[PDB]
């Protein structure tokens, strides 16, 4: 009793379309040459559900409100993509601490990327820990994946040059 | 959880490699909502 339901998306529903344009066309070569995410220039979109939770939908538009305010009534919102092992935690419970890269570069937070390809490395844990659980591949190409595809209130944003 | 550099909401880390983009970080749990889950498989390049 989450209070989440998923609704699958028609590949003919433009929603589908727009979400699975943002997949394939964030995908880049990573500087492991594909040790943490594996090798590939594209996916397989097998499944695209939207995420239904007035609870956790409500919690997001408060919290969206209060840096709204706090930044003369601008969210800096953006759709991110965030790659879990615990992305079922995350769309029935919602993102806390637990989320939190403790050893992230930018401190211990909770990360999201722009490159559809950047999350993937993180679908299996850190440096995509073991790979799939069936065959300890970081490169499966038979296991499915999934990722997230995020609301994001950015705010005022701290610009880290790297 | 680390908090967010005073006076700011979040971290932007710019992208050395010219063809990578940004990455973010929020400190707060309730500043992002997981609106879709896509499940995909890796293709193998031809
Ligand atoms: C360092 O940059 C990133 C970029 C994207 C992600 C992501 O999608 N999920 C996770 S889970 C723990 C770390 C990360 C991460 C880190
Ligand atoms: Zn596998």
């Amino acid at each position: 009793g989450s209070g989440t339901i998923l609704i699958d998306l028609s590949p003919d529903d433009k929603e589908f379309q727009s979400v699975e344009e943002e997949m394939q066309s964030t995908v880049r070569e990573h500087r492991d040459g594909g040790h943490a995410g594996g090798i590939f220039n594209r996916y397989n979109i097998l499944k695209i559900q939207k995420v239904c939770n007035k609870k956790l939908w409500e919690r997001y538009t408060h919290r969206r409100k209060e840096v709204s305010e706090e930044n003369h009534n601008h969210a800096n919102e953006r759709m991110l993509f965030h790659g879990s092992p615990f992305v079922n935690a995350i769309i029935h419970k919602g993102f806390d601490e637990r989320h939190a890269y403790i050893g992230g570069m930018f401190g211990a937070g909770i990360y999201f990327a722009e490159n559809s390809s950047k999350s993937n490395q993180y679908v299996y844990g850190i440096g995509g820990g073991t790979g799939c659980p069936v065959h300890k591949d970081r490169s499966c190409y038979i296991c499915h994946r999934q990722l997230l595809f995020c609301r994001v209130t950015l705010g005022k944003s701290f610009l880290q040059f790297s | 959880m680390a908090h967010s550099p005073p006076g700011h909401h979040s971290v932007t880390g710019r992208p050395v490699n010219g063809l990578a983009l940004a990455e973010y970080v929020i400190y707060r749990g309730e500043q992002a909502y997981p609106e879709y889950l896509i499940t995909y498989q890796i293709m193998r390049p031809e």
